[PDB]
């Protein structure tokens, strides 16, 4: 008769409403937001295994210059070559930058020294530069808030005349990367406010039934995220930036995705001339398992993404596994509540000029009789968005992804136009032996290690202890009677260990050195310090190479080994549902191939639009990013059309798929258009990584929605006939019946 | 005996995927 839950859900509706709302409400006014708890407990973004931030973390041990991976450079201009008053005023604020401990843990002196002034300085001696060391790692609020300190000292002192002074470095590029971030979610969250709300009102055309279903998508966000801002708070589990961005967007996702399935079927119900309750069972029936399985799939893939060795993957599975918890929960049981509820009252959900399950049926019609065609056309466009794959690169300058005001990029333009390195990102290497370098002979070999080093490939300047300016182009010989001048012991301090057993070297790149090119160098700078000290007494000692380029080089490594990881869990989660659901093995195998076709011609098609046409190279985030989102939200309507199929296999299979059609793929397209949309509007926001992945994500469902579920998993179903569904066994076509 | 292994295919064919994924999946993690 009528089963158990849906009775409960429907009696109860009003005291299961009020619970959810003081819920929220507790959960919400008793707990900080998301994006605060997330900024309070920041986390690293170099995993602690990674050689390059070992290798930095030895550097600062062995000289005694701090525990961080952090640095910023101060750059000093003028329009006159620089004389004594900057000279002075370089010196008291090196003065009043040591002077603070809790944020600079260190402070590197060249162009006081005379000796290596001539390496700290520009050639044409407009220009000069310092690096200063900061407090908490990449990632951290701690260097956010230190590189703040640090640029309110700088800005307190007045400069002499004629000078100006800048802070620039990674550390500067990252914090006022996220201030910029923090203030440029106003327009764009306008625009996308008015495409939400008209792209809604094309859907339903009216008012009130929008309302409704909005209003169901902000309880459910509401809910997610105050129960995850709770759990979060009191440091059950880690957050960061990232896990509350895609957190807030997936939840946005799901909740419109589950609350159109639910308006639609009980629409359609009430179209086909039932009550106003026989409606709500139905559709309850017909969608909630539907949604149990979508929801837990969802959730079971994201949780298995945290087996991963990357921090930006890692720390990005619990968070959205309980986020998606939460909103399956919502959605079940608030959902159904409210339709009743709003039903009971009024006329309220009411369907009006219908003209959309029309148009499907015919559809489905030229879809069932001609399967042939249909298929080869869609396979022809999908190869046309495949070609272009395979031709793909990936830049990892986030400089060149911001726009061009920041305080930290006019640092960079104004150290540009006098430097013609890119000595704004150095790289330190090292060598540490079991016995004391401070004679002739080890000087020599430290000669030959930094020649070797420097005709490689893209090295422009290379400085070192032998050769402080940076051109070690010369037969040598240093003097053991060299060592008793002071300057001599302050570069010494300065290069050499304090107790002797280690070098380092100061090695900066050609043009941009976060390029494919610039990640490749580093490989080539390793085994070329290996090679120079093979045969000397140096040989077998340990080299450690820190920098920038080291961290990003063995970030695309992770980030290969991940993704490989991820998307085996998820596309073994999707094939065993579709096991599930529809107990087939050649559906779930057909389900998973579309899956991976579709995400191929997507970001195939995505590639052509911007790399080739506009120019402009995508990020990488943009793959991840794009790739979760697709694979979920695919997962859920592939799930729904497929269960909707087997429902109504029994009159038949051409009959059963000309039904789903006009039943379902009305339903599935329109809530692929809406997000597809309202994804498609983040394309005139000024940030462009933001803007790469909203039109990355809009193009790949709308090629999704229109042509690859539309089209091309229907015609396969229809072409295949009865061995759509082995081992189970189905008749083609019902016994004729009497006229 | 066919009863027990056709009766159960689809949680062995369940578990021999979880197998094989979870084995390859340990594999990759120690690269
Ligand atoms: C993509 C495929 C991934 C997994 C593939 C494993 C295939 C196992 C199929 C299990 C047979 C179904 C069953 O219970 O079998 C059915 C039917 O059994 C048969 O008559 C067929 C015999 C099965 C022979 C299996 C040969 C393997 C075929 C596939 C080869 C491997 C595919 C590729 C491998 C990896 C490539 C990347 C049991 O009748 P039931 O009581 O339920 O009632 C239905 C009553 N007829």
């Amino acid at each position: 008769a009528r089963p158990f839950i849906p009775r409960m859900i429907r009696t109860f509706a009003v005291p299961i409403i009020l619970g959810w709302l003081v819920t929220i409400a507790v959960l919400n006014v008793t707990v900080p937001q998301l994006e605060t708890v997330g900024q309070i407990q920041a986390v690293s973004m170099s995993p602690d295994a990674a050689p390059s931030m070992i290798s930095m973390k030895h550097i600062g041990k062995v000289f005694e210059e701090g525990d961080s991976d952090s640095a910023a450079m101060i750059v000093l201009e003028g329009q006159r070559p620089l004389g004594d008053a900057a000279h002075a005023f370089y010196d008291q604020m090196i003065g009043r930058l040591q002077a603070d401990t809790t944020h600079v843990q260190s402070l590197q002196d060249f162009w006081g020294d005379p000796l290596t002034a001539t390496g700290a300085q520009s050639s044409d001696g407009k220009a000069a530069y310092v690096q200063v060391k900061l407090a908490g790692n990449q990632g951290e609020s701690l260097a956010n808030e230190s590189v703040e300190a640090v640029k309110t000292i700088v800005e307190r002192l007045a400069p002499p005349p004629g000078v100006k002074v800048y802070v620039t470095g990674s550390a500067a590029l990252v914090a006022d990367q996220q201030q910029a971030g923090d203030r440029s979610l106003q327009v764009i969250e306008a625009v996308t406010f008015t495409v939400i709300i008209v792209m809604l009102l094309l859907v339903y055309r009216s008012i009130i039934t929008s309302a409704i279903m909005l209003t169901m998508v902000v309880l459910g966000l509401l809910a997610t995220r105050g129960g995850v801002a709770f759990l979060g708070f009191h440091r059950i589990i880690g957050l960061s930036t990232f896990a509350t961005n895609l957190l807030v967007v997936l939840a946005i996702a799901a909740a419109t995705d589950y609350a159109i399935f639910l308006i639609g079927r009980y629409q359609e119900a009430r179209g086909l001339g039932q009550d106003r309750e026989s409606a709500y069972y139905t559709m309850f029936g017909g969608t909630a398992h539907v949604v149990l399985g979508s929801g837990l799939t969802i959730a079971g893939a994201t949780f298995c993404l945290s087996f991963t060795r990357l921090p930006y993957f890692q720390t990005l599975g619990v968070p959205l596994a309980i986020g998606m918890v939460i909103v399956v929960a919502a959605a079940l049981t608030l959902g159904p509540a409210i339709i009743a509820v709003t039903s009971r009252f009024g006329k309220l959900l009411e369907p009006k000029r219908m003209a959309r399950v029309r148009g499907w049926r015919k559809v489905g019609a030229a879809i069932v009789r001609w399967p042939g065609p249909i298929l080869v056309g869609a396979v022809a466009l999908a190869l046309v968005g495949l070609l272009t794959l395979p031709g793909y690169r990936t830049n990892y300058n986030d400089r060149n992804y911001l726009p061009a005001d920041l305080p930290a990029n006019e640092g960079y333009a104004a150290a540009e136009r006098h430097f013609s390195q890119a000595r704004m990102n150095p790289e330190v290497l090292m060598v540490e032996s079991d016995h004391d370098m401070r004679n002739s002979a080890d000087f020599l070999v430290i000669n030959k290690i930094a020649k070797a080093i420097f005709a490689v490939e893209g090295i422009s300047r290379v400085q070192a202890i032998t050769r402080p300016d940076g051109k070690p182009i010369e037969s040598f010989y240093l003097p053991p009677e060299v060592f008793d001048n002071p300057d001599f012991q302050r570069g010494l301090e300065q290069f050499l260990s304090p107790d002797g057993h280690a070098v380092r070297f100061i090695i900066s790149h050609e043009g941009d050195p976060m390029s494919q090119a610039g990640i490749a160098r580093i490989a080539k700078i390793k085994t070329a310090a290996k090679e120079a000290i093979k045969g000397t007494p140096l040989e077998g000692s340990a080299i450690y190479l820190g920098g920038t380029a080291a961290m990003f080089k063995d970030l695309s490594d992770g980030n290969t080994y991940d993704l490989m990881i991820a998307g085996i869990s998820a596309l073994c989660l999707i094939f065993i549902i579709m096991l599930i659901t529809t107990r087939s093995v050649v559906a779930a195998a057909v389900i998973v191939g579309t899956v991976v076709l579709s995400l191929g011609a997507s970001f195939g098609l995505s590639v052509l639009i911007w790399q080739h046409i506009l120019g402009i190279e995508l990020h990488w985030l943009v793959l991840a990013m794009a790739v979760i989102i697709l694979l979920a939200v695919g997962a859920d309507y592939n799930l729904l059309l497929v269960a909707r199929l087997k429902e109504e296999i029994h009159a038949g299979i051409n009959t059963g798929i000309i039904r789903a059609m006009g039943g379902s793929g009305s339903v599935v397209t329109a809530a692929g258009l809406v997000f597809a949309f309202t994804m498609m509007s983040f394309a005139v926001s000024e940030l462009t990584v933001m803007a790469q992945v909203g039109t990355t994500i809009g193009m790949g469902l709308l090629f999704d929605t229109l042509i690859v579920r539309s089209f091309m998993t229907p015609s396969i179903a229809a072409l295949l006939g009865k061995w759509f569904w082995w081992p189970q066994v189905v008749r083609q076509r019902p016994i004729p019946q009497p006229w | 005996s066919i009863g027990t292994l056709k009766r159960a295919w689809i949680p062995l064919l369940i578990l021999v995927v979880v197998a094989i994924a979870g084995f390859t999946v340990q594999r990759i993690r120690t690269f």
